[PDB]
């Protein structure tokens, strides 16, 4: 989700 | 201060807010999402009090964003409510819901709730 | 769908939500409290998914109101979060955060949720 | 408050 | 009052809730998912106000399931907040947060909140 | 860790939080107030996942504290929902929910939502 | 989740 | 309200 932090 | 509100907020997960404080209550901007990227970018529009009490209360506001931009759609949207404390640390601090739409029988856990603190920093 | 989710709206208080959906995802509208003459009229923006899913699914969105206008101003705004759902018999399910301006003191009780449930009466 | 029923 | 809690209760899923109020202000109970057979009971432990107000005000309580029991656990946990309304039809009307244990990263989507209405069945 | 949660915890408004947590998952305590003070104590009864996942996740858990004691009645009850981290800095993070008791009338304001995080300091 | 209603 | 601070 957009809203959330990275995917890092 | 009134609009101290206009400005470029940060929040702890690293997601900017850009938004313009109109004289009348209306609240208009970007919020973009993870890694700052191109169109990571939605659109967010709310309301705030442009007349807030004359005691050393904060500003209540809040502003949605429906998660759907020409690249995405996530089907969902969130609401976050708050108010915001101006001085030499400002911040917005908020309580969310985000809804996601789903069919009848996945109602009943279509809506999370939390918390974001936004700073200029 | 634009259409659907514009036209006037009632919930279980009494209170009255006049919206107009735009094709670009926009909601622009009044809400009225429930009952209490014509100047508790405030003004609400919001914003929804403008391509939801095919299937049976509702539509996200959710809006805001600033509790001030030219008659009143209570120091406070509330956010609606939920999803429309179409069919003969449309309803707008939500959930909703009121937060009122406080001192940094009584910040900690600032906000109180609720739910709502709005029926579509009007287009 | 204008988000709750009308009064007494 | 403890008696007007006390007894068996479900909500608008089908869900069951048993509960026995202590005149201590303790609750402890079983809650049961939507049909599903028997295996599918969780324990619950509350608490209420065993002196509530002479007036038509609700009684405030709140209680607690941990969805983790013998055949199951789905690492989280669901706080139910409400108010006991008695009367000829008693009712305990809810919101709710379920918490599920998520890494630091998925920490921001770890809480839902809902609301549930419980209709008195059995004393 | 499992038993880790056992302690004297503090949140950010100064509130102390007593709990044992038993093996099987019960939570039990006492939850004092502003000023510690005599009985500014409420009794608190909760539940936990005693078998969280063994994936660095948290652990699951919830309380239910009604503001009701010898000395006074305030006519509500509150629940927090969140989860525990232990380690060098063990926290338990929630978002609360507070009900009063009303009239039907009132029954539209009744709760008051917000978040705490605890630490042992 | 057995919070949730009975399956499809 | 006991949940809050201190009225100090």
């Amino acid at each position: 989700h957009p809203q959330g932090p990275p995917c890092k | 201060a009134e609009a101290g509100i206009t400005g470029t907020w940060y929040n702890q997960l690293g997601s900017t807010f850009i938004v313009t404080a109109g004289a009348d209550g209306a609240l208009t901007g970007t919020y973009e999402s993870a890694v700052g990227n191109a169109e990571s970018r939605y659109v967010l529009t709310g309301r705030y009090d442009s007349a807030p009490a004359t005691d050393g209360s904060g500003t209540a506001l809040g502003w949605t964003v429906a998660w759907k931009n020409n690249y995405r759609n996530a089907h969902s949207a969130t609401t976050w409510s708050g108010q915001y404390v101006g001085g030499a640390e400002a911040r917005i601090n908020t309580q969310w819901l985000l809804t996601s739409g789903t069919t009848e029988a996945n109602a009943w856990k279509s809506t999370l709730v939390g918390h974001d603190t936004f700073t200029k920093v």
